[PDB]
């Protein structure tokens, strides 16, 4: 064969649910925890322990 | 429904309650509302339904020996100028404190907050919240009946209310529940 075939090849695709949900899932989650946190560190801040 | 799963927790000699020493699922839980409160100070809802229901859990928490016991955080949320919503979920936790940790200094600040606020609905409420959820009964003995009480609610039944009709029936009915029909016994 290597002396004359050729075909393409692609990569291999991820097309499961399962984790399709928990790859949304979890970005969404640590988008929402880094923009919740740089908010809170460059404005005024509170704080549920003393000095938190 | 997250506030409704949390048990009283397993306090032992009266431990402080820090970061620490807390529970493996009520750290979840309180992970969850800090996220969802934030989020609310960000995004809000339509009539900051989640600010209500996580100011609603963090007492409950409160209740439960899991968050500390200070007001100063339903305090801050019964100021003049946030939503009524959460002002009178702000003040319904902080009648509730003052029923069980029996403070002198929360009842004055409620007392006060009847006596001048700008928003006469805020008012009646207090008075309600008050008469539903009292800091103490005709039967109780408390370190909060005093002669002093007796003459500030007294004085608030008399003059103070004499502006809206709706005060000073809501003060009758805070005296009833207090002190009841005869003379109020905590006096000379």
């Amino acid at each position: 064969p290597h002396t004359y075939i050729k075909t393409p090849t692609y990569r291999e695709p991820v097309s499961d649910y399962q984790v399709l949900r928990e790859k949304a899932a979890s970005q969404r989650r640590d988008v929402e925890r880094a923009l919740t946190r740089f908010m809170a560190k460059t404005g005024e801040t509170q704080s549920l322990f003393k000095d938190d | 429904a997250l506030a409704n799963s949390v048990t009283p927790a397993v306090s032992v000699n009266n431990e402080v309650r820090t970061l620490d020493n807390l529970n493996p699922d009520v750290r979840l839980i309180l992970e969850e509302i800090t996220r969802f409160l934030n989020m609310e100070k960000l995004l809000p809802s339509y009539r900051h339904t989640i600010t209500v229901s996580c100011l609603r859990a963090i007492r409950v928490l409160q209740k439960n020996g899991h968050v500390p016991s200070d007001p100063a955080l339903f305090k801050s949320y019964a100021e003049y100028g946030h939503f009524v919503d959460i002002r009178i979920a702000a003040l319904e936790a902080v009648v509730d404190y003052t029923k069980v940790d029996r403070s002198y200094e929360e009842l004055q600040w409620l007392l006060n907050m009847i006596q001048n606020d700008p928003v006469p609905y805020v008012r009646h409420k207090i008075l309600n919240m008050l008469t539903k959820n009292p800091p103490f009964t005709k039967n109780m003995e408390s370190p909060l009946c005093n002669e002093a009480l007796v003459d500030q609610l007294w004085k608030l039944m008399n003059s103070g209310t004499s502006h809206d009709w709706r005060l000073r029936c809501g003060a009758v009915d805070l005296y009833f529940t207090l002190f009841g029909l005869s003379r109020p016994s905590c006096l000379p």
